[PDB]
Order: C-alpha cells, then structure tokens, then sequence
C-alpha cells in the first residue's frame, strides 16, 4: 500500500543549495549536487524526490527508520 | 532497468574497494542482473571451514524490489531449505531501498551464526536445533564436510 500524490505532494521538498552539507541518497547511493530536488518525510530522513516518491507509490514507511510516513 | 543497472554497478565497485571480510560477490559473466556470492562459515558456527555458495537476480526495478538470494550450496540449517531459500525478513517484507547486497550478506553470516529457530523453513531441523543443539551441531558439521569443503 503506498501513498497518494497529495499525500506524497505534502512532504516538504527543497532545492539543495551551494552553500548545503554535503550528503548521500540512501536509496541511489548518489551524492547531491546543486539544483537536486530533495523531499524529507515526517522523520528528517530525505532523499531525491524522484527516488523517495517511487518507494512511496507503492509502500508507506521510510526506507532508513522504517517508520509510518503518515499519522 | 537503467536506474537498477546503475546502482549495482555502484554497489560492485564499493565491494571491489572494500571487500566485506568473509564474503564476496560479483557477475557470473557479462549478466549484471546475475551474481554469484560466497560466503565463508563462520568461525563460532558448526559452518566453519565450507565455503558456501549463492545465487543473486536483481529485478529490473531493483532497489525498489528486492533481490532473490539463494543457496546453491547445500546447508544444514532451520532457516535455508533444499531449495536454497533463505527465511530473513530483509528478504521478504522488511526489504528496504536503502539497502544493499553487502548488508544482506552481513546478515546472512550473523544468520549462520546464530539460527532462528523460532521462524521455521525448516522445521524438523528447527527442532532438533531446539531439542537437541549437539545433534544439530554434529550433523552442521557433516553437511559442511561433505557440501562445503
Ligand atoms: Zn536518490
Ligand atoms: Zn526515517
């Protein structure tokens, strides 16, 4: 069971910056470079919109914590 | 498969430069979606000394699917059945995206160290790894010298 796109599109997104931290995607193990569109769920965990929603389509817990993504 | 190609390339060159200490893994030929693994028996498990063998098919949709790891090393063990099927949740409904073959090989050896007999495939050894755990242990010795060496 996943999410909708409105359930998925209210999950906070940004554009990683060229003054951010660098990090990894844990679900492409690739390095966010300036521009990236990442989203971050309810736990802090974030990744690229385009691999997070993807999981997210047909599952509903985050990939690292395994927590509920909704209430 | 592009995105899932991309990925266990990555994954192949991070376990060439640091290669998980009992275990390999890698293509069997030019099929990237195809692996075979080995994986050394552990030192405090009845497995010590065999050299174990599995199979490895990543999905077209890998990492979002998770891939199908099975013996082909003949085993004795309440967890690993003779079809080479593996009972690890990480496996099956706990698979996650943010995981990887080298972590799913990790806990492979931790599952031969330490059986669960409380999730059986196997359960006749399950029981005798519960009723009788030197029975089991002699028996996991006689299946590694004669399948694993
Ligand atoms: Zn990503
Ligand atoms: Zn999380």
């Amino acid at each position: 069971r996943g999410l909708t796109k409105e359930q998925i599109d209210n999950l906070a997104m940004r554009s990683f910056g060229e003054n951010d931290a660098l990090k990894t995607c844990s679900v492409c193990i690739t390095e966010y470079t300036e521009g990236n569109k990442l989203r971050k769920l309810p736990c802090s965990h974030e990744y690229h919109v385009h691999c997070i929603d993807r999981w997210l389509s047909e599952n509903s817990t985050c990939p690292i914590c395994r927590r509920a993504v909704l209430a | 498969g592009s995105m899932a190609l991309k990925r266990i390339h990555k994954e192949l060159n991070d376990l060439a430069r640091d290669p998980p200490a009992q275990s390999r893994a890698g293509p069997v030929g030019d099929d990237m979606f195809h692996w075979q693994a080995t994986i050394m028996g552990p030192n405090d498990s009845p497995y010590q000394g065999g050299v174990f063998f599995l199979t490895i098919h990543f999905p077209t949709d890998y990492p979002f699917k998770p891939p199908k790891v099975a013996f082909t090393t003949r085993i004795y063990h309440p967890n690993i059945n003779s079809n080479g099927s593996i009972c690890l949740d990480i496996l099956r409904s706990q698979w996650s995206p943010a995981l990887t073959i080298s972590k799913v090989l990790l806990s492979i050896s931790s599952l031969l160290s330490d059986p669960n007999p409380d999730d059986p495939l196997v359960p006749e050894i399950a029981r005798i790894y519960k009723t009788d755990r030197e029975k089991y242990n002699r028996i996991a010795r006689e299946w590694t010298q004669k399948y694993a060496m």
